[PDB]
């Protein structure tokens, strides 16, 4: 027990550290190297930002939550942290979605779309992602206690209240994960099937890496959210922790499946680390 | 990184033909195979529209609706150099022709210097 806590804080802490370091490297490498400053990498920039926010704030506060056994910081910063976390995670997923769309359009109309698409459009789509994430999650999180008339959240624990009622739970969860993953998988299927063998094996390779990443990371919690919404004593806390962390690590593996999956990005990376 | 230089730029009367060649320099790690290459013409004050594009690894040709039937594109995989031959040209095809290369999903995208092609009559 004396070495266990430090082991936990070391694993989780170092994980978060690797997250923020990696994404900082992405942003920095995109700003520093003009050659990779394409419109397709602006989405990677926004993604790196969201994953940075997740990497610094969500991971450490949830590490604290889990390592102490309860949430001491208070109801105000509880609602704040949860709002932030959900909004920026949803932002991350919407970013992945918008990347999927962009890649689809770049694939289908290979000569018209890349020229027709401008940076202003990219900024517009990014802003759309963040805004829609905020609207979908933030107002429902903080103002649920004001509407219900009580804060269902226990004094020691810090979860979201509206999951106590399934009607909103499903509606938000599918709009955050299920619908977006359906769209991503189907249009990526369009990409793979219509685009393309070295040229063709690789497409299925990258698409598979990306989709398997997104799924193995985001699916556990989203289905755990659906399980707990039916019965209260049904889900313990250890598996919950596992699910939450599994959701967090996506923001750690994002530079691998989008940035470092390309050849130049890593070569750029090396010089920053190699001074 | 890599510079892409073009050739063949010159004068031609209506009905004649030309052969623009785009050569790409030596690249580190990335294989010429891993790059798809397209030709883009830029007319005075006009938007940089795409004429055609070729995937050397697959040999797949994708032409624009404007230059279909006249323009033919290929390459030499061993030489790492692409050739775009245009036939039966019009004075509407007076523009600066540049050579672009995009890695899949539009990372590592490159643009060249460009050569002038002016059609008389
Ligand atoms: C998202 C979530 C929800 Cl929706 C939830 O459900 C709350 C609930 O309905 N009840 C009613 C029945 N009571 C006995 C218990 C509270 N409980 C947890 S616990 C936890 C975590 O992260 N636990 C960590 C410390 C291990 C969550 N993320 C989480
Ligand atoms: C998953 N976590 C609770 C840690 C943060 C969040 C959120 C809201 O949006 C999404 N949930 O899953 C897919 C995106």
């Amino acid at each position: 027990k004396t070495f266990e806590v430090v082991f936990i804080v070391l694993v989780a802490g170092s994980l978060s550290l690797v997250t923020i370091i990696g994404n900082i490297l992405v942003m920095v490498s995109i700003k520093v190297n003009r050659h990779l400053q394409t419109v397709n990498n602006y989405f990677l920039f926004s993604l790196a930002c969201a994953d940075l926010i997740i990497g610094v704030f969500s991971m450490n506060l949830y590490t604290l939550y889990t390592v102490i056994g309860y949430w001491p910081l208070g109801p105000v910063v509880c609602d704040l942290w949860l709002a932030l976390d959900y909004v920026v995670s949803n932002a991350s997923v919407m970013n992945l979605l918008i990347i999927s769309f962009d890649r689809y359009f770049c694939v289908t109309k290979p000569l018209t779309y890349p020229v027709k698409r401008t940076t202003k459009m990219a900024g517009m789509m990014i802003a759309a992602a963040w805004v829609l994430s905020f609207i979908l999650w933030a107002p429902a999180i903080l103002f649920w206690q004001f509407i219900v008339g009580v804060r269902t959240v226990e004094d020691g624990e810090c979860y979201i209240q509206f999951f106590s009622n399934a009607a909103v739970t499903f509606g938000t969860a599918i709009a955050a994960f299920y619908l977006p993953v359906i769209i991503m998988t189907v249009l990526y299927w369009h990409i793979s099937r219509a685009s393309k063998p070295s040229r063709e094996k690789k497409v299925t390779r990258t698409i598979l890496a990306i989709l398997l990443a997104f799924i193995i990371t985001w699916a556990p919690y989203n289905v755990m959210v659906l399980i707990n919404t039916f019965c209260a004593p049904c889900i313990p806390n250890t598996v919950w922790t596992i699910g939450y962390w599994l959701c967090y690590i996506n923001s750690t593996i994002n530079p691998a499946c989008y940035a470092l999956c390309n050849a130049t990005f890593k070569k750029t990376f090396k010089h920053l680390l190699m001074c | 990184q890599v510079q892409l230089q073009e050739s063949g730029g010159g004068l031609v009367q209506a009905g004649d033909s030309l052969r623009l060649s785009c050569a790409a320099s030596g690249f580190d790690f990335d294989n010429f195979d891993d790059y798809a290459i397209g030709w883009f013409r830029q007319a005075p004050g006009q938007e940089r529209e795409g004429v055609s594009c070729i995937d050397p690894s697959d040999g797949s040709t994708i032409y624009a609706d404007s230059a279909k039937g006249r323009f033919t594109i290929s390459s030499d995989n061993a030489e790492n150099t692409v050739y775009l031959q245009m036939n039966s040209l019009k004075p509407e095809d007076t523009a600066v022709y540049v050579c672009s290369a995009w890695t899949l999903f539009h990372s590592d995208e490159y643009w060249g210097q460009g050569t002038q092609v002016t059609v008389s009559s």
